[PDB]
């Protein structure tokens, strides 16, 4: 269930605000529906009153105000081991090429601290 | 200071109230409005930074008192910019555009001492001309000038205290 | 009655009765912990909140504390009564000896002399420094300011013409330090009480390790000090440690004040601030100051405002070079650079001012040199280039001189010059009466018999 | 008929609950960068260190007129508004 909405779209800074109870931590990913894709959205600075503002993952352009909004309660997370030898991702571990699904075995929050 | 951002508010307000021929009422919803915003728990719960629908349905239920097809629909809209604090403002503003509108004018008269009423009679027929509006005089003679009056109305002062009068004389030097 | 509402670094804001607002530069009273905070009025806003600075450290201050208004300014103890003592920007004793005996107190914030009082003066003030006077000679009464980067002396300089003036000059003295090394504030102590002349001088103290309050105003405490001796119609010496620092403190605290930055990130009222406090620093028909300030230049920019609006108010102007030091000379004094109100033929006389334009024309010449030595050599210059380069190279030799001061560092003892006899060296130097000499011999010697002594064993 | 209304106020605030935050508490309001903003905490004092959720703390830097600025020392990004503090 998606529980925030967007106010605010300025380039690839998008505002979403969520009930007051259940705002995304910083560095969480946020989902929604472009249309007919998938964008991945990372959340940077926890503004008052329960609007967080992102840095768009993807392309910006036709998302529309009040749009939903799942909150993904974990930071970006991609495939890793084995598997990942030999194929090309992005940042968001989806493969680039055609080669079709990585079979994963882990999938890793990217944050991680130091030794 | 609130003042400027209170004036659309007062305005709108205003309006809807003549349009509506309910301004008295609209006056006191408006002073008990500005009386729960001076409230020392709500203050510091309108400091805090709660989402505009949480604090405006929480000053709502503080308020039994008001019209809510209009009241509510004000209240929610100044929440929704964080304004509930020009609301004393937005009630002074108010009162001087119903004064305005109502061609009426609140004058301030200060003398050494008691005036008879035959001055303030021609007091406010003479202030009536120069304004041409309706006046309501109020007096409040004072303890430091010893002779004269002085009168206040809006900003303009007219000046016959013997105060001035010793004072504008030694500018002179 | 006030109340604090809020705390922003070393600014507070404080709330009182509408009808009780404290005026501008009123002090007030806090209680902090276990000690007692004293804050300045410096604006006032809307509504009865006032805007104030701190005059120490603002850590542990709560909102909602109670804030007592003092009628007055801030009044510091004046007299003799602050001779030989060191004092806190607040006027109080710092020595660990009992309370000042004061008679009368005095505001720190004071207007200038009207410009009817003020007096000219030409009677040149001697030093011991070949190249100050010289170069950059000033009168008894004057202003001199000493312009430096980090580290090329401006103290030692300092040190080196209290000592040398002291020796003619009886009166009262005031030394305030701003923003500078405690440690040399203690040294600079001790050393007064062995000589037994601590008696004879007021000392003022707010040094780096204090808040920004203390810095911006223990300047002006120095000062009425001075304004104090010099109304009772005494001779007096200033002398201020740093004066870069009360700008540099103004620039901390204007952000906090709301005002807007300018230039290079200074505060608006730069200008003014300068002003008003150098203004006061005047000798009078009554009585004399003599002034003489460090002006720090931040990274070595001679073109900073903060030192570019100090150059107005000074009469004399002592220019200190990096690079010169670098080669060891000392004093670092930039001979081209440097300037004097009193360098004119009338109060001079034509023999100073004739061998001054003459060893600036000289060392102009070998600037221009310079650019062509660094590529092509010596070799390429014309055989009066040559000349020209061997002469400016003894001049700028013979400007070094060792200090009593100095001693610590070189080791040599320190030398007394004459005017008279730094005025017929150079006249030689430049006549080519010493062409013989080596260039060794003229570095850090006192007087030009001195340099031919030293030619002899090379 | 002001000093009616105005106890009316002070009862009807208590009936719907609406109360102040204790002393040496608040909340969190937002969080950027490692800087804290801080509704409450009306007895803070400029220097404090400021006990957060886990075992960290921030120091206050700003006393505002309506919120506190502190920096956190240590990891920021596990907090959220309001945060008990
Ligand atoms: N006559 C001199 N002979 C030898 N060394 C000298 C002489 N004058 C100055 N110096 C050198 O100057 C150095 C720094 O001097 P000083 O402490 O006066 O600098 P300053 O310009 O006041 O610096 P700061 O900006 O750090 O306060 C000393 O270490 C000393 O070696
Ligand atoms: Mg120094």
């Amino acid at each position: 269930m998606a529980t925030g909405k967007i106010v605010q779209v300025i380039g690839a800074v998008v505002d979403v605000e969520f009930p007051q109870d259940a705002v995304p931590r910083v560095y969480d990913a946020l989902e929604v529906q472009n249309g007919n894709e998938r964008l991945v959205l990372e959340v940077q600075q926890q503004l008052g009153g329960g609007i967080v503002r992102t840095i768009a993952m993807g392309s910006s352009d036709g998302l529309r105000r009040g749009l939903d909004v799942k909150d993904l309660e974990h930071p970006i997370e991609v495939p890793v081991g084995k598997a990942t030898l030999g194929r090309i991702m992005n940042v968001l571990g989806e493969p680039v090429d055609m080669k079709g699904e990585i079979g994963e075995e882990e999938r890793w929050a990217i944050h991680r601290a130091a030794p | 200071e609130f003042i400027t951002v209170a004036r659309p508010y007062a305005k709108a307000a205003f309006d809807f109230a003549v349009e509506h021929q309910s301004v008295e009422r609209w006056q006191d919803m408006l002073a008990f409005a500005a009386e729960v915003t001076k409230n020392e728990q709500m203050a510091e719960l309108l400091s805090g930074a709660l989402a505009p629908e949480t604090l405006a349905e929480s000053f709502i239920a503080v308020a039994g008192e008001q019209l809510d097809e209009n009241g509510q629909n004000l209240i929610r809209v100044m929440a929704e910019n964080g304004r509930l604090n020009a609301l004393p403002d937005v009630l002074e503003q108010f009162i001087h555009l119903r004064a305005v509108s109502e061609a009426t004018a609140e004058v301030d008269v200060i003398s050494a001492a008691a005036l008879s009423e035959q001055q303030l009679a021609k007091i406010s027929a003479a202030m009536e001309k120069r304004l041409s509006r309706k006046v309501k005089l109020n007096a409040k003679i004072d303890k430091s000038v010893m002779a004269g009056v002085i009168i206040r109305a809006g900003d303009m002062v007219i000046d016959g205290s013997v105060r001035g009068r010793l004072e504008r004389l030694a500018d002179v030097l | 009655t006030g109340k604090i509402v809020q705390v922003i670094g070393a600014v507070v804001d404080v709330e009182f009765p509408q009808d009780a607002v404290p005026r501008v530069y009123d002090a007030l009273e806090v209680q902090n912990g276990n000690e007692r905070l004293v804050l300045e009025v410096q604006q006032q806003l809307g509504g009865g909140i006032v805007r104030t600075i701190a005059m120490g450290s603002s850590d542990g201050l709560r909102r909602g504390l109670d804030v007592k208004d003092l009628e007055h300014p801030i009044e510091v103890p004046v007299g003799k009564a602050t001779l030989g003592r060191i004092m806190n920007v607040l006027g109080e004793p710092v020595d660990m000896k009992g309370e000042i005996g004061e008679e009368e107190r005095w505001a720190i914030h004071r207007a200038a002399p009207s410009y009817e009082e003020l007096s000219n003066s030409q009677e040149l003030l001697e030093t011991g420094i070949k190249v100050i006077d010289l170069m950059a000679p000033f009168a008894k009464g004057g202003k001199v300011g000493l312009f430096g980067g980090a580290g090329v002396g401006k103290t030692v300089n300092m040190m080196e013409l209290i000592r040398n003036i002291a020796i003619e000059h009886s009166g009262y003295s005031v030394f305030a330090g701003v923003g500078e090394r405690t440690r040399e504030g203690n040294d600079f102590y001790h050393e007064m009480t062995d000589s037994n002349v601590i008696d004879k001088v007021s000392l003022v103290y707010g040094q780096m390790n204090e808040p920004p309050g203390n810095r911006l105003r223990v300047a002006l405490t120095g000062l009425t000090m001075a304004e104090k001796f010099r109304d009772e119609g005494r001779d007096v010496l200033l002398f201020v440690d740093n004066i870069y620092r009360y700008t540099l403190a103004g620039t901390e605290v204007s952000a906090l004040l709301g005002r807007m930055p300018s230039a290079v990130g200074y505060q608006p009222t730069l200008a003014e601030e300068m002003g008003v406090l150098q203004e006061r620093i005047t000798s009078t028909k009554t009585g004399s100051i003599t002034s003489v300030q460090a002006v720090y230049v931040p990274a070595d920019d001679l073109t900073d405002p903060s030192p570019a609006t100090t150059f107005a108010h000074l009469d004399a102007t002592v220019v200190l070079s990096r690079q010169i030091a670098s080669l060891g000379i000392y004093p670092a004094v930039d001979p081209l650079d440097s300037t004097s109100r009193q360098l004119d033929p009338l109060v001079v006389g034509q023999e100073h001012y004739d061998t001054a334009r003459g060893v600036q024309s000289i060392l102009q010449r070998y600037q221009e040199l310079k650019d062509i030595i660094a590529i092509l050599g010596m070799d390429e210059l014309s055989e009066e280039d040559k000349l020209v380069v061997a002469r400016a190279r003894k001049i700028q030799r013979f400007l070094s001189q060792p200090f009593f001061v100095a001693e610590v560092f070189t080791g040599s003892p320190g030398k007394y010059v004459s005017l008279k006899d730094t005025i017929r060296g150079f006249k030689g130097i430049m006549e080519g009466e010493y062409d013989h000499l080596p260039e060794q011999a003229f570095y850090m010697v006192g007087s030009i018999e001195e340099a031919v002594e030293k030619a002899k064993k090379l | 008929n002001s000093t009616e209304i105005s106890e009316l106020i002070k009862q009807r605030i208590a009936q719907f609950n609406v109360v102040s935050e204790a002393h040496n508490e608040g909340t969190i309001v937002s969080v950027s960068d490692g800087v804290i903003r801080i509704h409450g905490l009306a007895d803070a004092m400029q220097g404090e260190m400021i006990s957060l959720p886990g075992n960290r703390y921030a120091i206050a830097l700003n006393l505002e007129r309506d919120s506190v600025g502190a920096v956190v020392m240590g990891p920021y990004a596990d907090l959220a508004e309001g945060m008990k503090v």
